[PDB]
């Protein structure tokens, strides 16, 4: 086993040992550690014995809790900087004798400790750089600090690297798909190419429908990086500042929803309304075979909603075949969503989560372990809460990495970019109303259900969900 | 075999809110939480010399997915309406999320508990006398709970199902 | 499902990630920048079967040559990668072959012979030659582009098939 420095001389040869560090009982072939002092995390991030990028990632993702990015980068440079042992008794006797020394103990010790550990110094600063750039965003000394310590490494062993990681800094500081097939073809129904002032949830091809939402809600979803999700910035006051690509996210799912609620509650005809519901229940099939669970669960939410689901009259002229397909999709959302966890987890990506119970366990795992644990008398960062953050984040970024095989149409795309269904009005009071239209096509039991003019002048006829093919 | 109470937590995010459903499912005596798992949710008791089983729904975090309340108010036969007693919007919010639960449920007698929870050391800025009027016109129990020490928590649930128990 | 752990091995720069990128993201790297250790993970159905994959992305630089037995321990299947217009590159396979063999103590390691850049008109590793190599290995032989995506799943996924086999 090879000697290390002293711990005097260099921090990170401390011996392991309960004060600062522990280990989860759990191998995998390497330890799990439970908690430990910053500058072990920072030694097993870099360690000479293994590497493990994954760990990588977790720390890079959520340090912030417990170490400042100006604190991480001092202690990564000094990790970087391990002092070379002195000639052995044997170098000593030939180096005397005016021969070579042999340098056995030396020559080790730069090939097993010195180069893995510098080289996992700078895998941990290429990864802070390509995967984590905001800290460098925020504050550009840090940034001036990494280029300089990249910039002024030496040696021939590292060259390759510090040259490679100045030229990934600068891109990233002034800073495509290929498939396999060609997307199929968009699909138009009454409103024809180019004439977007006819856009209409009936009048739009359902399958378009379907399919640019998709890409929509897919674009949003992989718009969200982990720094809008560690320390539950998302419900905090800044949220808007520190959440923003999430938050536009939740707020077009949160539209369409009162989107297709609107368009069902203000079609007071009641064959109209079921044509209406008929459609909605159409183009969340066609999320379904797409894999976009948000737009599933867009659908689901607006058929349990107050105003919508009180329309019985509505709901038994829905054929059932029709039923069973929003009822299947509702129970996905059973049992805090334990058919919809194993769906995502068997389905063939790409995909488009559901990212509320993303958030809601991150903000749980947050909530409910302590940042600390107390050992013997010395604070220890709790660092199986941060990795329990880090698999959520994890899980987040695999379903980012597929994109959907569709053309974009640019007018539907904006025609649902620009949705806005309530309006200049408050939610209250859009959602007051939409409850009170709801009474007024179907009231409560005992009165009668009143008769109602029709509003649409074309065709209420689904072309259906089966797409078409020309040569 | 034995009755299940199907539990809705709701108010403002931002709060800490979940601390008090976390506070209930937790391991009691070591501060400890995977909300990943079931059994994270779901907790045998015996209130009354009664046992049960709670299932509590807890979607704190999703505040902004705000069209999904109807949905996952749906569910429940219970509920806890939580504001934070330094967090005055919060406490205002609570007559709107009433309202909404009266309408989901389609009814004016829904079970439900007020509750007021210190979520941290900052100042007071609801007075328990003013929860207290509100929770007495709206003919509903009030339980203050803090986050950090399990003082009320038990008491919010166990009141909870004494009112559904006495619906 | 089950979680496969697959490692990318070979010399520097044929093109080991920007194979695992056009798999993962679907996209071709143009850019040279090399490997330390990267990792990555993709959900797929595989056969008809839920697959998660644990992708290690390798250094082929020389100056890391010390440190492939620790990637080596973990993995359950290794892509072998050369280039087909870098001789070189095909005669350094043996050597990770090797060594693959001796960390793992195993005669039977899941494993994918890849000559990747085939994109490239100007080939000096004849196809032939390389099949003659991976049949004295037992293994497969599949020609890449991670520009083109030619080749790419079934690389892939061969050797997913072969950790399922084993
Ligand atoms: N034409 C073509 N170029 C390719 C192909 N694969 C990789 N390249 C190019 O070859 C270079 C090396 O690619 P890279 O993936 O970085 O190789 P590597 O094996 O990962 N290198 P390292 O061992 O240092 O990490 C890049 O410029 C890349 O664009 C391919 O199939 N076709
Ligand atoms: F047109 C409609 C109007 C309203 C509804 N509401 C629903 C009703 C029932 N089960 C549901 C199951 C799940 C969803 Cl999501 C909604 C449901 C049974 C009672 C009747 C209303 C459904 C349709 Cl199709
Ligand atoms: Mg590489």
């Amino acid at each position: 086993q090879m000697r290390l420095p002293s711990a005097d001389v260099y921090r990170f040869a401390e011996p392991d040992s309960e004060e600062n560090i522990i280990f989860e009982e759990n191998m995998q072939g390497i330890p799990i550690i439970k908690a430990g002092t910053v500058i072990k995390l920072i030694e097993r991030l870099t360690y000479h014995m293994y590497a493990d990028p994954n760990f990588v990632r977790t720390f890079l993702t959520t340090y912030r809790s417990f170490c400042k990015p100006q604190e991480l980068l001092s202690l990564i440079i000094e990790r970087f900087e391990i002092p070379e042992p002195e000639p052995t008794e044997a170098d000593r006797i030939a180096i005397e004798n005016g021969d070579q020394p042999l340098s056995a103990e030396l020559k080790r010790f730069r090939k097993e400790y010195i180069q893995p550990v510098q080289l996992r110094v700078l895998n941990v600063c290429r990864h802070w750089v390509e995967h984590h750039f905001y800290d460098f965003e925020r504050d550009a000394y840090l940034l001036q600090r990494m280029e300089e310590f990249i910039g002024t490494v030496r040696g021939k062993a590292m060259k390759k690297w510090v040259e490679s990681i100045t030229k990934i800094i600068q891109r990233k500081k002034i800073a495509n798909i290929t498939f396999q097939s060609s997307p199929p073809t968009v699909e138009w129904h009454i409103s024809r190419p180019g004439h977007i002032e006819t856009f209409d949830l009936l009048t739009l091809h359902p399958i378009e429908i379907a399919r640019q939402l998709t890409l929509l809600e897919s674009d949003l979803y992989r718009a969200v990086q982990p720094s809008e999700l560690v320390g539950s910035v998302w419900t905090k006051e800044d949220k808007e500042i520190n959440s923003p690509n999430l938050l536009k996210m939740i707020r077009h799912t949160t539209n369409l929803t009162l989107w297709f609620e609107k368009c069902i509650v203000e079609t007071e005809n009641l064959e109209e309304r079921v044509a209406v519901v008929s459609r909605i229940i159409e183009i969340l099939q066609v999320f379904q075979e797409l894999n976009n669970f948000n737009g599933v669960l867009e659908v689901v939410s607006a058929m349990n909603s107050s105003p919508v689901y009180r329309l019985d009259h509505t709901f038994e002229q829905i054929p059932s075949r029709q039923k069973k397909i929003l009822e299947e999709a509702h129970e996905l959302s059973e049992d805090h969503y334990k058919k919809y966890l194993a769906k995502l987890r068997s389905i063939n990506p790409p995909c488009v989560p559901f990212f509320g119970i993303y958030l809601t366990n991150i903000l749980k795992t947050e909530e409910g372990n302590p940042e600390v644990l107390k050992r013997h008398g010395k604070e220890l960062i709790n660092f199986s809460k941060r990795r329990k953050v880090a698999e959520i984040t994890g899980e987040i970024q695999q379903y980012q990495n597929q994109p959907y095989c569709l053309r974009v149409e640019s007018d539907i795309k904006r025609f649902f970019e620009n949705l806005n269904p309530m309006g200049n009005s408050m939610e209250k009071e859009f959602t007051d109303y939409l409850f009170n239209k709801s009474l007024e096509i179907e009231p409560r039991n005992p009165k009668p259900l009143p008769r109602f003019p029709k509003k649409y002048s074309y065709p209420l006829k689904s072309p259906g969900v089966r797409p078409s093919n020309p040569r | 075999g034995m009755t299940e109470y199907k539990l809705v937590v709701v108010g403002a995010g931002g709060v800490g809110k979940s601390a008090l459903t976390i506070q209930l499912i937790q391991n009691h005596f070591v501060d400890e939480y995977d909300p990943t798992i079931e059994d994270s949710y779901r907790k045998q008791v015996v209130i009354d010399g009664e046992t049960c089983l709670l299932d509590i729904l807890d979607t704190a975090g999703q505040e902004e997915y705000s069209a999904m309340r109807d949905q996952y108010m749906r569910t429940g036969e219970g509920f806890l309406c939580v504001f934070a007693i330094n967090n005055t919007k919060s406490f205002e919010d609570i007559h709107q999320y009433r309202e909404q639960i009266k309408r989901v449920k389609d009814s004016d007698d829904v079970p439900m508990v007020l509750v007021g929870n210190k979520c941290d050391l900052a100042a007071r800025t609801v007075e328990s006398r003013q929860a207290q009027d509100l929770a007495r016109s709206y003919g509903i129990p009030y339980i203050e709970t803090s986050a950090k020490t399990r003082q009320g928590v038990e008491d919010a649930f166990y009141t909870l199902v004494r009112e559904i128990r006495q619906h």
